[PDB]
């Protein structure tokens, strides 16, 4: 395009985005998150429920009440995410002139962080949804 | 803002489908109908005038978030905008509606070698009088104000500029208003004509003169005076010449998709020279084959409902109050010979003389 | 008989022909408006001034020039307009009616001598005719009288419509066309605005259940249409301005945007279509350039303003708040549903 | 994890990762409950039902009086089947042009006696003329059809 | 974004109306005031269903 | 009209707690009629007295005449005049919907 | 020149996944100017000479 005097605003600067943070969301207190890599790979997980019941003794002409347990047991109901990240080949061509190559790393590195903070904020819209889906009226 | 306001509360993201925008569209239909002249209508009521000034502010996003030098507060919080207004808007929102923050504000003050040039160029053109034609922040009081959650300048700048100028102070602009107004109706349905009360406005003499359809219509001035529209009023452009001017009408309606129908209606033949009872009786067997479906004209016991509903074909040859049209032969001179000639059908028109020859559903 | 002169006899006789009229009037009002810009709203690019050495007839005139550039850097919306409060409106609520006559080119009658007692005829029962010998080779200015009494008169353009219409329909905002009309109603084709516009196969769109209310300025070449078109410039020579104008030329229109985008756009301030300094309200003056706002106009919406079918009706006898009835007998009142609501005391 | 192609031009990625979400709660933890309300998606209409879209049923025999009645039932009705009457197709009826004030809301309507109770009508009532449903589950699963035939 | 927040669920709900439902009992055809509501007829258009 | 159907957790108390929430889809959306349920519809729809099997009378009037009140303010309020009828609003939506 | 970047979640169930977008405006400098009248007399230059 035609050439100028261009002269960079001298000051006078524009961001991109505004990060998405999970913990910030007051939410965050909602959920216990705890890292687990080995995820992909589980087979079939359960969690245990142990609990006495309040027994308070009756005096009179009832059936005599007797202490008892309960057990109960869940499953491990589990959900996957996913994304796409589009990359021409002429830009792969440039990062296999220099000016060019700056502004690459540049646009791969925005891209990027996009799908990867897209990535996190989802996880809060995925826990919003099981929350709605498990509320009765 | 009566449109924009709305728009980003009921649009989630855009794309919305033909349901969702007319459901859009009927509301910001409400939305401007009522709240349009808002304030005027609405100023007892001081609460809700800050509601939305804190709707609209809060309501237009930013723009591109710049700042090394800015206005700012004497606290140093960052001013964002500018609300402009006129003496009385300044001082009946000043009174009580809303609050001030700061009395004054910091204000840039650099962005003035160069604008001496102007002055040692000026005589230099004209004559030697060149040699003696020319021979960081501020505190500056300022109206600052908090609405909603935020921060504005609000100014009137009437007395600082525009002020004992041949030019008009903008924002004083003009609004168009459609009134639309029936005149001369009519209630068809006596199932609609009750009564609220029974001695409601009664006369001396035996008969009601209310039963009769209104000639007329009341309405209040541009200062609340009553005022009269008769049909006298309507003679200045009802009686003209343009009421037969149905020739481009009956172009236009030359060019459609046309089919046949029974000319029972349309067709007049000659004496045969007899006695009307050969004519009579003749004519009698010819009209048993001659009807090949239901004659359009028939059906006028149809109520105003299902006549205006677009079933109907009529409507589309319903097109003028002086006259009727209709299917009739063509290349056919009046009165023609009796037996029907086969012809192209085409389209003509028929005066209405009396009133009466209006069809009955109107 | 149906026909003009006889209509004209029982016109001024007192009699009802078995016909009747919905009547429009385009009015004005000074209003204030308030806005609002945000921060950096603007991209304001100053040049350098400089001095243009023109000379003048007792001296010399230094004009200076000085360029500069405006540009909008925002993503979206970075300001809102917003019609704030009434002054005194700058017109009148008129009664006037639009004498035809204004335009030449018409078929005439086969007598003249008939169309001359018309013309006549009409001349009185108005505040406005054109002058009796006749301006040939001009506009047919009508003679100007003594000092304006309350402002610019207004003038209320006339439709035919037959007199058994649902008044229902009139006790709320409507269209005088009897069907709406606009490209707001798409999302599918383009040339579909026609038949938006005359379709009378399929349904009235706001009004799912029948074709339209009057079938006499509905129709492709319907009196109506045939008599207010833009297109068909019937009026062309008349230089007094149409209210009616507006509500029946298919507005030319691009389908390269969605409908709400052109929608946000044509709804601010566009070029007046009137002429305000006149004193009859001429058509819109050539060259001339002033902002005025038009909101429901761009919405072929009318809005019906407080009215009665009887005086006394009008008001109810309380010594203070007005009528609200709405039918006694066969009479009718119509509660005023325009913004105009809570503003202009009576 | 990372599962690449090829792309049109260039080449595309998908990013996968797994999620495992479990209720810890003895009862209930979360409660919904609607607020306030918007602009109606569709509207306060009138729509009148056709049978017409349906075949299958006894048909008249005079197929005149079948098609006649048909066209007459066409009139007064804003949907009806397209003219022709396609065979073996969906008797989808006309779309119209661009539509005014949202979903045009069906109609349907259900014969029944002149003279009922009317106050029958001045509350919660049940189109069937009879309380039924579910309405929670018994001692045995047989009484509903009792309760509604 | 263009994705659909939640929390905007939608409700459905059913009504029903009378068509030309006609009361049974000549002493419920009863009217509050005599001189109410009245026509020009020397019959009301009333005591039609 | 349709009779409904259980299967399994004899309890009726979540269960009438489980179905209460909002089902899948019953009717199309993006259309002007109505159609039948579109198939493969994803959306999260609450049908509250659905599932109870129940409908409410809005405000509906036998004739435009006593709908209202010449008063400038209130609609009707007289039941039955002589035949006709007025059924008040019973229905949820008894506070919204200006006339 | 403006790029702007828009915001995208993460998801998944019966939807292929979606490609974040860019957006590339730009708008084009509009021109204008202004001028005032300023008239100096002759005697005025009679006496700068």
């Amino acid at each position: 395009l035609y050439s100028a005097q261009f002269d960079i605003l001298l000051g006078t600067y524009c961001n991109t985005l505004n990060f998405v943070r999970f913990l910030e969301l007051g939410l965050s207190v909602a959920c216990i998150c705890t890292k687990f890599p080995e995820l992909a790979y589980v087979r079939d997980g359960v969690i245990q429920f142990e609990v006495q019941q309040p027994m308070i003794a009756r005096d009179g002409p009832h059936p005599v009440d007797q202490p008892v347990h309960n057990y109960m047991v869940k499953r491990i109901h589990k959900r996957s995410l996913s994304a796409a990240f589009a990359i021409a080949s002429e830009a792969l061509s440039l990062l296999s002139d220099s000016s060019l190559r700056i502004r690459a790393i540049q646009q791969m590195a925005r891209n990027l962080r996009t799908v990867l903070d897209s990535f996190e904020r989802g996880t809060a819209d995925q826990l919003l949804g099981v929350l709605l889906e498990k509320a009765p009226p | 803002l009566s449109l924009l306001s709305p728009i980003n509360k009921f649009q989630p993201e855009g794309h919305l489908n033909r349901v969702a925008r007319a459901a859009l569209l009927s509301d910001l239909k409400r939305r401007v109908c009522a709240d349009m002249f808002f304030m005027t209508r609405h100023a007892r009521e001081p609460r809700l005038i800050s509601a939305y000034l804190s709707d609209m502010v809060s309501c237009t996003q930013p723009s591109v978030m710049v700042s090394r030098i800015t206005h700012t507060n004497t606290r140093g919080r960052q001013v964002d905008g500018v609300l402009v207004t006129t003496a009385t808007l300044k001082r009946q929102l000043l009174q009580g509606i809303l609050q001030i923050d700061d009395t004054a504000a910091d204000v840039p003050v650099t962005y003035v070698l160069n604008g001496a040039n102007l002055v040692t160029a000026l005589v230099m053109g004209k004559a030697v009088r060149s040699l003696d034609d020319v021979g960081v922040n501020a505190r500056v009081p300022a109206d600052l104000v908090i609405v909603g959650d935020k921060l504005v300048f609000l100014e009137a700048l009437e007395r600082r500029v525009y002020q004992a100028t041949r030019v008009a102070y903008p924002l004083i602009g003009n609004i168009d208003i459609t009134f639309i107004m029936p005149m001369g109706v009519f209630q068809a349905n006596s199932m609609d004509r009750y009564t609220r009360h029974a001695g409601d406005f009664s006369t001396v003499s035996e008969q009601d003169p209310r039963q009769f359809p209104p000639q007329g219509i009341f309405f209040y001035n541009k200062d609340g005076i009553l005022t009269q529209l008769t049909l006298r009023d309507a003679m200045g452009t009802i009686c003209h010449s343009s009421l037969l001017d149905v020739e481009a009408t009956l172009v236009a309606l030359r060019q459609q998709h046309l089919d046949r129908q029974c000319y029972f209606g349309v067709y007049v033949a000659e004496g045969t020279e007899d006695t009307l009872d050969v004519q009579m009786g003749r004519f009698m067997e010819t009209w048993a084959d001659m009807m090949p479906h239901h004659p359009h004209w028939v059906n006028e016991h149809l109520t105003i409902l299902q006549f205006i509903a677009p079933s109907n074909p009529r409507l589309r040859f319903e097109l003028n109050p002086a006259f009727d049209f209709f299917v009739a032969p063509g290349d056919v001179d009046l009165p023609g010979p009796q037996r029907p000639p086969e012809a192209m059908p085409t389209v003509n028109a028929t005066l209405r003389i009396i009133n009466g020859n209006i069809p009955v559903p109107l | 008989k149906f026909t003009p002169i006889s209509l004209t006899h029982q016109l001024r006789t007192g009699f009802h022909p078995g016909i009747a009229f919905t009547v429009v009037r385009q009015d004005r009002f000074a209003t204030e408006q308030l806005l609002y810009a945000e921060r950096a709203s603007e991209s304001y690019f100053v040049g350098q001034i400089q001095v243009h050495h023109h000379d003048a007839i007792g001296g010399v005139n230094f004009t200076l020039t000085q360029p500069r550039a405006h540009v909008d850097l925002g993503v979206g919306y970075t300001a809102v307009c917003a019609t704030a409060a009434l002054r005194c409106p700058l017109t009148d609520m008129g009664n006037t009616a639009q004498n035809l006559f204004f335009s030449r080119g018409g078929v005439p009658m086969l007598h003249d001598n008939v169309t001359e007692s018309l013309r006549r005829i009409t001349a009185s029962g108005g505040r406005l005719n054109p002058t009796e010998p006749l301006p040939i080779f001009g506009g047919l200015r009508p003679a100007t009288s003594a000092g304006i009494a309350r402002g610019q008169a207004s003038v209320c353009e006339f439709v035919a419509m037959p007199v058994s219409t649902d008044l229902q329909y009139f006790r709320t905002a409507c269209n005088p066309r009897g069907r709406a009309s606009g490209m707001l109603y798409m999302g599918d084709r383009d040339a579909d605005i026609e038949a938006i516009m005359f379709d009378h196969t399929q349904s009235d769109v706001a009004y799912t259940d029948r074709a339209t209310l009057n079938p006499w300025a509905s129709q492709k070449h319907s009196y109506g249409d045939r008599l207010y078109n833009g297109t068909y410039n019937l009026t062309g020579a008349s230089p007094i301005y149409s209210p009616c104008f507006k509500f029946f030329t298919p507005a030319e229109v691009n389908t390269n945007c969605n409908t709400l985008d052109r929608l946000l756009m044509e709804a601010k301030a566009v070029a007046s279509q009137s002429s305000t300094d006149t004193e009859y309200q001429f058509k819109r003056p050539p060259g001339s350039t002033e902002m005025t706002q038009d909101p429901c106009g761009l919405f072929q919406e009318a809005y019906p303003p407080l009215c009665s079918s009887d005086a006394a009706m009008l008001r109810t006898a309380h010594a203070g708040e007005t009528g609200a009835d709405e039918v006694h007998l066969a009479q009718y009142l119509i509660r005023d549903a325009s913004p105009l609501r809570g503003c202009l005391p009576l």
